[PDB]
């Protein structure tokens, strides 16, 4: 009986499909919509049109979709689905740390009764590795309007220091799911459902979703590392406007920092794991 | 959020105008009867 | 928002080169190089508008004009039904026989008088893209016609499209062969020039490993242009394989280029094939690591110090991540292939993946950018060479005034000695 | 979000007091019509 309702509930319920699409739309799976992003569309809430204008319900809407249009992987239903919440409303948009752009949350969409697993714990994870992405394509972002603005016509290895920021953030996010901890990753979910009893099921998912934050090094004991990132990263978003109108003293000080929070990162990887 | 209020607002902008215009209908109704 | 990558052919070799991308683009992307794109290239990942632009007909029609300086170049082309894909507009053949006269002072005059129809050819073909970069200029600056009108339609197509680029490409003579016209030297210059101004990234193409390549590599002895011809094809269709079809990282091959371009001044980057005529990250960065292994002559010169700070590999295949780290952190920590020496540890390398029609002789088909001053060692030679026409007065740009040409070779030198000091830590 | 709230609030009491309405014009159709 447990496992004739695991199947059933597991073979086409939608609900890994509401996975998938999370996966492929709130973690953007199509490169051509984050590419035309940063290329046109990272233009207002890239720095922050208004704590009101930017929040605009329609003009959002009309963005999501657009982004999604772009790419031929954002069609998916819970790709539209992705939908909007917050814990702050928005209060300032000025682009000198990195606060560029990091107010909506996606939220994918999945079937019911498949919440009869529904814990807490899967949907703040999701939620979580959503607005860590929309941080790093705001950095993103803001590099690549700071490379246009430039080319748009004290300023040397900008882009130097801007990809030795960048290299450390896309190993970790290869290495939470590039091409092998991508199938990894569905692996892990695809174990997620193999329980008697609902709760067991949820723990399983629950399971294979944190230890794909945790492929990130997500530890709660972290809060300082998320504290010099911060510092690190408003550094860069500064840098990035620098860049922008024409610092070097901003990309020679990201390089030394680099360099030092590299070596402080290395001592602290080496004293936890 | 916001949007299931918006969403709220421009259901019960139809809803207390179609609660209005029942009661209308029925005192019409009741005025003709 | 989708994208398309436009170019723009300019000289006979220039034009031989657009033909034969537009027909590598159509076979990659899966388009027949009859003109008309087969069913197979839309069960693959393979964007044909982002390279060659399917028309109606399937027609896999490259956003380029293919303008030739000896209008021999497209004559013939209409026979050949490889560029058939390309709109008859598409095919714009350049109507002087001659084109820009092949003197870098008349190249730069056709350029800039074509800057009327530069803008308008370049407006004509941007209606196919939505989050597109920019357009180039397939040129060859063998000819001073190519070098030229690369810079003088480089700044009259910047004037057309100031938010995006237009990449200009200085294919230079054989260096296997000397000139009979001297005048190239200016040709070079404005070349030089144009990377050195505005533009981020410059194309510079050295044939002293190519003719080897050819000769023995490709087995052409004796060789026609159509050798250089197929290899253009060849890197056309490499560079389609990251940007019209989907890889494996690097969504932004343009901004990896762009990473290795990171000034105007420092705009030369140093090509890589690897095989060049089974490969794990370690193994093709082996089979890559020296200029010698790599498709470009990155000039090994002091003018430049011939130090790769940063590279970008489209090694198109798909190896494990596992190796790919492995490999990386080889380079990086190992000193194999370190960060560029004014950054920290780290690893200055890419990888790609193929075309759905493209092959690879390896398990990764290598096409390099490698921010290198080495690359700038080369653009340090060419600016040695593009004194020919000036000191010696050999054979507008050069003929109104040397200025430009001057001018434009003192800034070489000085770019070289730029990313001299950018190959090491002190790039300032 | 909160005015949006608010805006819900008062259409609730627009509905309730249209409503009301309309259950006492069925106790005057239930007392006149039958």
């Amino acid at each position: 009986v447990n496992k004739a309702a695991v199947d059933y509930f597991f073979v086409e319920l939608h609900l890994g499909a509401h996975f998938e699409a999370l996966r492929h739309f709130l973690l953007m799976e199509d490169g051509e919509f984050a590419q035309s992003l940063s290329d046109l569309l990272f233009e207002k809430l890239g720095a922050g049109q208004t704590p009101g204008e930017l929040l605009s319900p329609l003009v959002l809407n009309s963005v999501l979709s657009k982004a999604l249009q772009y790419s031929l992987h954002g069609d998916t239903p819970h790709a539209a689905n992705l939908s909007f919440a917050l814990k702050f409303l928005p209060e300032a948009f000025a682009p000198n740390a990195p606060d560029v752009l990091s107010c909506l949350e996606l939220r994918y969409k999945v079937d019911w009764p498949l919440n009869i697993v529904v814990t807490e714990g899967c949907l703040s994870r999701y939620s979580g590795i959503f607005s860590f992405l929309l941080q790093l394509k705001l950095m993103m972002w803001t590099l690549k309007d700071v490379c246009f603005h430039l080319k748009r016509t004290q300023f040397r290895q900008l882009q130097l220091f801007k990809h030795e920021m960048q290299h450390f953030v896309k190993v970790i996010q290869g290495y939470i799911a590039n091409q092998i901890l991508h199938v990894t990753w569905c692996e892990f979910r695809a174990r997620l459902a193999s329980v008697g009893d609902l709760e067991e099921i949820q723990r399983a998912h629950a399971e294979y979703l944190h230890k794909a934050v945790f492929r990130g090094l997500l530890t709660e004991k972290a809060a300082p590392a998320m504290n010099i990132i911060h510092s690190l990263f408003s550094l860069v978003l500064k840098f990035r406007s620098q860049l922008i109108s024409q610092n070097f003293a901003l990309m020679q000080q990201s390089y030394s920092t680099f360099k030092y929070y590299s070596h402080f990162l290395f001592k602290v990887v080496s004293k936890l794991v | 959020n916001m949007k299931d209020f918006e969403n709220q607002i421009t259901e019960l902008k139809k809803e207390n105008f179609n609660l209005k215009l029942r009661i209308y209908f029925l005192e019409e109704r009741m005025q003709q009867e | 928002m989708p994208r398309e990558i436009i170019t723009l052919q300019l000289g006979q070799c220039g034009n031989q080169i657009g033909f034969e991308f537009w027909k590598q683009l159509c076979a990659e992307h899966g388009i027949s190089p009859e003109g008309i794109v087969e069913e197979f290239a839309t069960e693959g990942t393979d964007r044909k508008d982002v390279f060659f632009y399917q028309a109606d007909d399937e027609h896999y029609i490259p956003r380029a004009v293919l303008l030739d300086l000896e209008p021999r170049v497209i004559h013939s082309i209409l026979n050949s039904p490889y560029a058939k894909l390309y709109n008859p507009e598409n095919i714009y053949l350049s109507e002087h026989g001659g084109g820009a006269g092949n003197n870098w002072a008349s190249g730069f005059s056709q350029g800039e008088k074509i800057h009327e129809d530069i803008f308008d050819i370049i407006d004509r073909e941007a209606d196919g893209s939505d989050s597109l970069e920019g357009f180039v200029l397939c040129h060859s600056i063998a000819g001073g016609t190519g070098s030229g009108l690369g810079s003088y339609l480089l700044e009259r197509l910047n004037d057309r499209y100031p938010k995006k680029l237009v990449q200009t490409y200085s294919v230079f003579p054989n260096q296997d062969e000397m000139s009979d016209v001297v005048v190239q030297p200016y040709n070079s210059l404005l070349t030089l020039k144009r990377l050195t101004q505005n533009a981020d990234c410059v194309v510079v193409l050295d044939n002293t490993a190519l003719n080897r390549i050819a000769t023995d590599r490709l087995h052409i002895q004796n060789p026609s242009f159509s050798q250089i011809n197929q290899l253009v094809s060849t890197i056309m269709s490499a560079s389609t394989t990251t940007l019209r079809y989907p890889g494996y990282m690097n969504n932004d091959l343009i901004g990896l280029i762009a990473s290795l371009i990171p000034t105007p001044r420092l705009h030369f980057l140093m090509t890589g094939y690897t095989p060049l005529t089974k490969t794990t990250v370690l193994d093709v960065m082996r089979r890559l690591l020296q200029p010698k292994n790599v498709m470009v002559s990155t000039g090994r010169d002091r003018q430049t110090n011939h130090c790769y700070i940063a590279i970008l590999n489209i090694i198109q295949g798909e190896v494990d991540p596992t190796q790919v780290h492995k490999s990386l952190q080889r380079i990086r920590e190992r000193k194999l292939a370190n960060f560029i020496p004014w950054g920290p540890a780290s690893i200055q390398v890419a990888l790609s993946r193929k075309s759905p029609y493209l092959p690879s002789a390896h398990r990764v088909s290598g096409l390099m950018m490698a921010n290198h001053t080495s690359i700038s060692s080369l653009f340090e030679s060419s600016c040695q060479q593009y004194d020919k026409l000036r000191k010696r007065e050999a054979f507008d740009i050069f003929k109104e005034n040397f200025d430009e040409l001057d001018r434009s070779r003192e800034v070489v030198q000085e770019l070289i000695d730029e990313y001299h000091a950018a190959t090491r830590p002190d790039y300032i």
